[PDB]
């Protein structure tokens, strides 16, 4: 009788360890499914879909060339300069 | 294949069941641990009571009866030493096990915190590719779509 | 009762024994400071 | 307050305890900064949208 | 439990013992620096 209850006393302890162990391997398995490139999973594998879909947007409508960026930036800086230059000169 | 994003809600939702499932069991361990603690004290008190009887039995010059009582106490004492050893070993596990879960809870919510952020990006991305797809359906001759293809009619 | 009681501990962890010492130590000085000034205030 | 009255041993434990919290402050603060660009950037497309 | 526990190690390798020394060494100086300035700040 004493031996039987002793085994039952320790029975639930391992169940907690195994169930925690079962959860322990599940948590990092799910975290592994959302880890860095070492696993290449959803958290990093779904953002790729954003990029490829984003890349598609570029192909359909090509972005303006960097030359025009300089043109608009250069002219706008002179455009604002011309407006303020005449404005401050207009002040007197 | 099922939508990967829908799983994230299910995985964390399913995981949350595991968390509470894990947490409930942890309570069972401590309660059983506390119970075993009571038995050691209860049996020790019995041994102490046996010692008290030995003191009274030893008094009045009757030593033969005391010897039997002392021998009887040894049987109980064996359990005290044996059970006490078991209690000490379990202390590390009950303390250690809480450590993983304590880190687990913080980690779990952190993943859930960032879960909705990507959903916004993807849903915006889904809309982002839809808007220029519709605009592409109404773009210039580069696509030759309704906005330019209906005027041909 | 114990396992349900154990659950209560897990949900809201009890304060660490360090704070018990902090409150006990400061309170003993806090009461000491109040009574020390009070008895000194008597004269 | 613990450092006061010449009790330095207790202060060391408190300072060590603060480090655990401080780690989260640094860690969480880094995450907040990264998200700032996305929340600002995302509104840009919709504003044009 | 061990083999499943061993799997956890493989998926996410634990930090090397070198960093343990780095954090332990710097933290001991970090707390030392804070308390050294704190006690010096006392006077």
């Amino acid at each position: 009788e004493r031996k039987y209850l002793e085994l039952k006393s320790q029975k639930n302890l391992y169940l907690a360890r195994l169930k925690s162990a079962i959860a322990a391997q599940k948590i990092e398995e799910i975290a592994g499914n959302l880890d860095n490139a070492s696993a290449s999973s959803l958290f990093e594998r779904i953002e790729t879909k954003i990029l490829e879909l984003e890349a598609e947007r570029e192909l359909l409508n090509p972005p303006p060339s960097p030359l025009d960026k300089k043109f608009e930036q250069w002219e706008e800086q002179q455009a604002v300069e011309a407006t303020l230059a005449a404005m401050k000169a207009r002040r007197s | 294949q099922e939508a990967p994003e829908d799983l994230l809600e299910r995985l964390l939702g399913e995981m949350e069941l595991e968390l509470i499932e894990l947490r409930r069991a942890l309570a069972q361990t401590i309660a059983t641990f506390k119970s075993t603690e009571r038995q050691r004290d209860a049996q020790q008190l019995i041994a102490q009571r046996w010692y008290e009887k030995a003191q009274a039995a030893l008094d009045r010059g009757n030593e033969q009866l005391a010897r039997e009582a002392l021998g009887q106490r040894q049987s109980y004492q064996s359990h005290t030493e044996a059970l006490g050893k078991s209690l000490g070993e379990q202390r590390a596990l009950v303390e250690q096990v809480r450590g993983q879960l304590q880190k687990l809870e913080r980690k779990y919510l952190e993943l859930k915190s960032q879960k909705n952020l990507y959903l916004a990006r993807l849903k915006s991305a889904i809309a982002a590719q839809k808007i220029e797809e519709i605009a592409g359906n109404l773009d210039n001759a580069s696509a030759s779509s309704l906005f330019e293809r209906i005027e041909t009619k």
